[PDB]
RNA sequence: ACGGAGCCAGCGAGUACAACCUUGGCCGAGAGGUCUGGGUAAUCUUGUGAAACUCCGUCGUGCUGGGGAUAGAGCAUUGUAAUUAUUGCUCUUCAACGAGGAAUUCCUAGUAAGCGCAAGUCAUCAGCUUGCGUUGAUUACGUCCCUGCCCUUUGUACACACC
């Protein structure tokens, strides 16, 4: 029976979302990708150079399809950990707000994702359209 | 006290820009919700205030 | 109307509202299957009435559950008790008596807990210590 | 999955700009040895050089150390930021610079040296000693060692 | 000619349970005595104001704390009724403690 | 090289303007002159211009004592002689073509160094 | 700041095909293969250890018991 | 006047502090006992508690 | 440890004769900046989408990708004013540190411990304190041996009382 983003696991999900995202010459990503830590808590970029972003943007997509509407603070209050600030205890720092901005526009611009009333971004109906198709993707992957 | 210098230091903010309200000091201030009283006078005062010890 | 119930189950801060009715065997958490509980570790936690119990006896039962408050372990163990009270109150209403006693002897012989809220909650901290029952150090000189 | 890695062409021991490094090393962690190259710098260097991340320093060939080389002495050339850069607007003569194994040691050198001729605080503290940023002293670094 | 209903709506609030309670009751009791609608006296969540304050004026003895605290209950009640009888019912029955605040919102 | 400061060379340092020196200068210099001046570091400048044009041509000019550490040195000020204000002793300091992007508080130092033994 | 341990470089960086024709000949016959396993016999650097381990699951050498991140556990396929 | 309802009960009390250490300075010689502070839609009424009531008004 | 991905709280607090909590949209790599919109508060920040934690990878026993002290340069914020680095951010140098002697501290269940958040200091600043919640144990369930406490009996040349 039909199938929504609620009933794949959401490692696998977002892993498969990513690779189709890669896979197609769509979601642009921003010429300054390989330069940036993704936030102040990280020390380091990425460990997978090329391809992140679209790990980034996919786990964007199920999150706004999972959740009511999201802007971009939220989503920096969500990525992001604990930066190790030297000899002082780890607080918590929100992440960096170029990559979600960034991320967000060309989720505009695939169609998945629409400007809501309520401010934030909610889903579109196309691009949960796609989310549900790749759903069923991974699940009839699964077995 | 020439008017240009009397006094002329800015008291905006900081430590001596608010005092007591009840013994003028600059130490020990409590500005919570706007009481602007010291530790101790709050602690005689608390129950005439409306504060209680409780739990 | 559809018999249908609504029960909950609790953790220190945990606490899981479940909608049992006579469905088609439909076991969702926040909208997404029980199969897929947020960790992974204490999944058979979750399982667990459901194998203590047997799950021919709700075959026909849908289940729904939203969790809310609490870290990860304390909502699996909220959704755990929820889903039990859930089927034992769902039995004591629509289907019968016996049926009930023996879920509930099914389940207190095994965790308690799965019927029985659990007692324990946070003990309040004290000022001279960073704990809620210990002191800071001393020094005698 | 896995190669043989030709057997008589892995180097064990680079020179790379007058500092002997081993090349065993992940190639990022091996450029880390240098001085005024850490982990992010020389991360950054090995991804516009087009060198596999995950390569072993050892392994890859000369023309790619004369990239890697030429792309970490002059930055701004290859779209490293002006930002990112050790030593920036350089007040020396203004133009953003990236100091390096001998060139960074010996260039504090002369910013300590010109901190000790302009008879600034900082300058006679660090001629002394000291500590500089503004930490007690009551407590802190009270042995040499 | 005031038959326009104001869809009005009376908070309270207080540090202290049983005059709210009290003048509460009394406002649904004057409400249902002229047949009114509304939605009931619905309890809002304590609001404890609390401070924490050492207790030596000196600093000197061993580190003793206190934490003084009012609670506000708030209760507010809105009226699908009538003009004049709610205004009544508002300049009627005061407590002193209790604060009775009136909002049209029509 | 004599002396550049940032790609500006000493002898266009000595006749330039503040408004150049301050889209040269560092970050805190940019925000502390971007954020408006007091009336003490203008009439600081004029005393010190009035001192530099007084010293027939050839020696050291006259020091002119001041309280205010808190003002940078432009390149206006090179030249100078100032003695800043110590706590008690109005330090003298020559104000040099280094001396630049500092302000005057490194060079009077307010605590002497402690000596052990 | 000591000297005690002494250790060598004790490790493999880099594989070798006398090392490879090596871990083929007893990738059976280790009735339990890991990363530790596999560095334990001094032909592995560790690094490594991962991705011959991985490798070993090209044609059923090995069969897997548990594939969580952090270890691996392997047995001799039969 | 606007102003957050925990606030404004904070300058209440406030306010009944200082309305009574003002009199206690004030009605010492009367005998002062306590302060009451009532609000009424219009009127702020405060009734004083003191023994020599016939001086308290004068 | 480091990368991604999962995504879970409870105490609070928040602008008026002042300028607080900040969502959201654009910029910037970040700190941050700007434009708007809510909230005098179960309404808006806020479901405070917090860390520890979980899953998949890189690392592989090397003072090493641990540790981040000490410094060099630059970018911003609060501030009349930041040098004697206020604080935040970016690149680099990366020190001592190998589970720490004598000795000594706290603690018997949501306890200790780990982990963070809020509030008080606050124009800006916590490694502090007061509270709150997350994950959550080992070992007692006894004794007067050390340190003391309570009652009784006894002795005292002590009563500023075994200092
Ligand atoms: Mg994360
Ligand atoms: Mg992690
Ligand atoms: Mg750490
Ligand atoms: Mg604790
Ligand atoms: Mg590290
Ligand atoms: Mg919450
Ligand atoms: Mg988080
Ligand atoms: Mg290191
Ligand atoms: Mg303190
Ligand atoms: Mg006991
Ligand atoms: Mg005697
Ligand atoms: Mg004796």
């Amino acid at each position: 029976p039909g199938v929504s983003v609620r009933d794949v696991p959401a490692q696998d999900f977002i892993n498969n979302y990513a690779s189709f995202l890669q896979r197609q010459g769509k979601l642009e990503v921003p010429g300054y990708v390989d330069i940036v830590k993704t936030s102040a808590g990280n020390e380091l970029p990425p460990q997978d150079s090329e391809g992140w972003f679209y790990k980034r943007a996919a786990s964007v997509a199920r999150h706004i399809y999972l959740r009511k509407q999201v802007g971009v603070g939220k989503l920096n209050k969500l990525y992001g950990g604990a930066k190790n600030r030297g000899v002082r205890p780890h607080k918590h720092v929100d992440a960096s707000g170029s990559i979600n901005r960034k991320v967000l526009q060309s989720l505009e611009k695939l169609g998945v994702v629409e400007i809501s009333p309520k401010g934030g971004r909610r889903i579109s109906d196309n691009g949960l359209r796609d989310l549900d198709r790749i759903a069923a993707a991974t699940l009839e992957d699964e077995e | 006290a020439h008017e240009n210098v009397w006094y002329s230091h800015p008291r905006k903010f900081g430590k001596g820009s608010r005092q007591c309200r009840i013994s003028g000091s600059h130490s020990g201030l409590i500005r919570k919700y706007g009481l602007n009283i010291d530790r101790q006078s709050f602690r005689e005062k608390a129950n005439d205030i409306g504060f209680y010890k409780y739990r | 109307t559809v018999p249908s119930v609504q029960t909950f189950g609790k953790k220190k801060s945990a606490t899981a509202v479940a909608h049992v009715k006579a469905g088609k065997g439909l076991i969702k958490v926040n909208g997404s299957p029980i199969t897929l509980v947020q960790p992974e570790i204490l999944r058979f936690k979750v399982y667990e009435p459901l194998l203590l119990v047997g799950l021919d006896k709700f075959a026909n039962i849908d289940i729904r559950v939203k969790v809310t408050g609490g870290g990860h372990v304390s909502q699996v163990y909220a959704i755990r008790q929820a889903i039990a009270k859930g089927l034992v109150a769902y039995h004591q209403k629509f289907v019968d008596e016996q049926s009930k006693n023996e879920l509930k002897k099914a389940f207190t012989s095994y965790d308690r807990t799965l019927l029985i809220a659990d007692s324990r909650r946070p003990e309040p901290k004290k000022f001279g210590g960073r704990g809620a029952r210990s002191r800071f150090q001393k020094s005698y000189r | 999955s896995l190669v043989v890695q030709e057997q008589g062409s892995f180097q064990h021991i680079l020179r790379l700009l007058n500092t002997n490094v081993d090349g065993n090393i992940n190639v990022v962690y091996a450029l880390t040895t240098i001085r005024g190259v850490g982990r992010r710098y020389a991360n950054l260097v090995c991804k516009k050089a087009d060198v596999d991340l995950h390569k072993r320093a050892g392994e890859l060939t000369q023309e790619e150390l004369e990239r890697i080389v030429q792309i970490m002495q002059n930055p701004t050339h290859y779209k490293i930021p002006a930002w990112f850069l050790n030593r920036q607007k350089d007040v020396n003569d203004g133009k953003d610079y990236h100091s390096l194994a001998n060139n960074l040691e010996s260039k504090l050198r002369d910013d300590l040296e010109r901190l000790k001729k302009i008879r600034s605080h900082r300058g006679i503290r660090h001629f002394w000693g000291l500590r500089v940023r503004g930490q007690h002293t009551k407590t802190t670094g009270r042995r040499r060692a | 000619q005031e038959v326009v209903i104001h869809k009005i709506r009376i908070n309270l609030t207080s540090t202290k349970v049983k005059q709210l309670e009290n003048v509460s009751a009394n406002i649904i009791k004057n409400a249902e005595t002229f047949k009114l609608v509304k939605k009931g006296p619905v309890r809002l969540p304590t609001k404890v104001l609390k401070i924490s304050t050492r207790k030596t004026p000196n600093g000197e003895g061993s580190k003793t704390w206190d934490t003084y605290e009012m609670r506000i209950h708030k209760r507010y009640i809105d009226l699908e009724a009538p003009a004049h009888i709610v205004k009544r019912i508002t300049q009627i029955t005061i407590e002193p403690g209790v604060d009775v605040e009136v909002i049209i919102a029509a | 090289k004599t002396y550049s400061y940032k790609g500006v060379d000493l002898e266009k340092l000595l006749e330039m303007p503040t408004e150049d020196f301050v889209k040269l200068a560092p970050a805190r210099v940019r925000r502390k002159f971007a954020r408006g001046l007091s009336e003490k570091p203008a009439g600081l400048m004029k005393k010190l211009r009035a001192a530099k044009l007084s010293a027939p041509e050839n020696e050291k000019p006259a020091v002119v004592r001041t309280h205010l550490r808190n003002m940078i040195i432009v390149p206006e000020m090179i030249g100078s002689v100032v003695g800043v204000y110590n706590g008690k002793v109005f330090n003298q300091v020559e104000i040099r073509p280094e001396m630049v992007g500092h302000y005057l508080g490194e060079f009077s130092i307010t605590y002497t160094p402690v000596r052990h033994g | 700041s000591k000297k005690s341990h002494k250790d060598k470089a004790k490790h493999a960086v880099v594989l070798d095909q006398d090392k490879f024709d090596r871990i083929m000949k007893e990738a059976p016959t280790y009735r339990y293969v890991s990363v530790s396993v596999l560095v334990d016999r001094f032909k592995l650097g560790g690094s490594l250890a991962r991705v011959a381990l991985r490798h070993l699951e090209n044609e059923g050498i090995i069969k897997p018991v548990s594939k969580h991140s952090k270890q691996a556990i392997y047995t001799r396929a039969t | 006047a606007i102003i957050s309802k925990k606030r404004k009960l904070v300058a209440d009390g406030v306010f009944y502090a200082e309305l009574n250490e003002f009199f206690t300075r004030e009605l010492a010689e009367e005998g002062y006992s306590g302060v009451e502070v009532r609000v009424t839609p219009t009127k702020t009424e405060i009734i004083i508690r003191a023994t020599k009531v016939q001086d308290v008004v004068g």
